[PDB]
């Protein structure tokens, strides 16, 4: 078989009456976007571990898909975010649950894969980990976005 | 909810998968996507997986090591897998979304029974497909 | 035909660095558990009331790391975990990362029957069960001397 | 970590878990216990299990729910499941430690990989047996 890639932005939160071309546009370019970066590192020889890990913090950094920058509000008007990475060769996975000061959760993710013998880290006690190893600390501030916090106060 | 597969150019196969939950989440509430088997897995003897749906179902029917174990011990396709997961049991048990899956073989499947999954695929070197909606 | 099995842990058990007065106590203490769990299934009690108890029994019992006795982290402090299913519903609940809540598994519980989550961690989960009359302890409670010395050891 | 799995008189099968961790765990560590399908499994038309080990790997394996589907997707016997995961499996992948089951037919296993298992079993009416060593 050849090397390939699929990716996501998340099933479920879309109503062709509910939306806009411009907004569909904009998700159409962006899933475009990520998925060809994929590719072109899948035809370069990258290893499928370092695609998606990439793909997924493309993904996370893109403020459209809900992870990463762009995430939506608890109720308590805060981030809490969480990502896994499994690699099929060795059958290593690494995970953090609910974490609000880093960046790209798909990173730590890796890191606790990498850098680790752990699977799975949570709350700040994932946090900690990641700074000890050079992850930066970032302002739960960062994720925040108009469109999400009005999500949450239209949910009200 | 975020994720992505891939098979690479020497037979591996990896999976990922990222989010921020739900709106009005309840605060420390875990669903799918950190857990290994229910929203993300990877096999090279079989599947690749990463979901977005309904977490406490994806969890309960711990549905990305479903679709591998109907695969490598019912000896379904990836096809029927991503059926019987997506399209039957899922909303058996109250739950809705989807998943992307990549198998060993390089086929390829982006099953949801919702309105909408936002999601893109394509071999390496080829023009990739978008979709939101069908 | 209705049946019950327990455990309390495996791999942390050398014959040759055991006493035969500490078998006992577990040979005493997982006979008494498993009898009381018998007792229930005869009666006609469910099967989840039954594993729900059993573990409860288990996490109260301190030469068990659960509950009382649990083991102590790098920080020295405890962090619990604990998780419950039902095999007719396909319903389940879990908790991870908490401190203030005596019975892991009756906050596992918690979760699955009073609201419609399957896992919570840490704080979160914590304030959920307080809310809905759980009681908070102090996780000095489940401290002992003997896994203390245990960690002191690790410490070496 | 403890744990308990149970056959009721109605036939519902049900599984709990509970742990403390490791001694000197690294904070915010999770293991096996509180994850469904790794360290605690029920489903009444298979089967209800609980695991007890180095925690990683039962994850990595997802060895709870992986019983219940080489069971009914592989059609092996409960005994055949758990000689296949406790005792192959798992120590392929560097794992130590064993679970307890008990199928949809009443038949119980307490498989593990290591020097001891603190555990007891027993048929409602009958007297029960325990045990540590192998
Ligand atoms: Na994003
Ligand atoms: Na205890």
């Amino acid at each position: 078989g050849k090397a390939v890639i699929a990716i996501h932005g998340g099933a479920g939160a879309i109503s062709r009456a509910q939306m806009s071309l411009q907004q569909e546009l904009r998700y159409i370019e962006a899933l475009s976007a990520i998925v060809e970066t994929g590719q072109k590192m899948l035809e370069a020889g990258e290893s499928a571990l370092d695609v998606v890990t990439e793909a997924v913090r493309l993904l996370e950094e893109c403020p459209l898909f809900n992870a990463g920058i762009g995430a939506v509000f608890t109720r308590d008007e805060t981030h809490e975010l969480d990502a896994c990475v499994m690699d099929g060769n060795t059958l290593k996975a690494g995970a953090v649950a609910g974490v609000s000061h880093l960046r790209n959760p798909v990173l730590a993710a890796r890191l606790v894969m990498e850098q680790s013998p752990h699977v799975m880290m949570i709350g700040e006690g994932a946090e900690n980990f990641a700074f000890a190893r050079g992850m930066e600390r970032v302002s739960p501030e960062i994720f925040s976005t108009s469109l999400r916090y009005e999500q949450l106060l239209a949910a009200r | 909810t975020v994720g992505a597969v891939a098979l690479d150019l020497d037979g591996n196969l990896a999976a990922a998968t990222s989010t921020g939950g739900m709106t009005n989440k309840l605060p420390g509430r875990v669903g799918d996507s950190p857990l290994v088997g229910a929203g993300c897995y990877a096999n090279n003897a079989s599947v690749a997986v990463s979901c977005t749906g309904t977490g406490e179902v994806f969890i309960r029917a711990l549905a990305a090591y479903d679709i591998a174990a109907l695969m490598d011990y019912g000896g379904l396709s990836l096809a029927e897998a991503c059926e019987r997961v997506v399209m039957e049991k899922l909303p058996a048990l109250g739950g809705s979304g989807g998943l992307i899956a990549i198998d060993h073989e390089g086929n390829v499947a982006l099953p949801f029974n919702t309105e909408g999954m936002y999601r893109a695929w394509g071999y390496a070197g080829d023009t990739p497909t978008t979709g939101i909606y069908r």
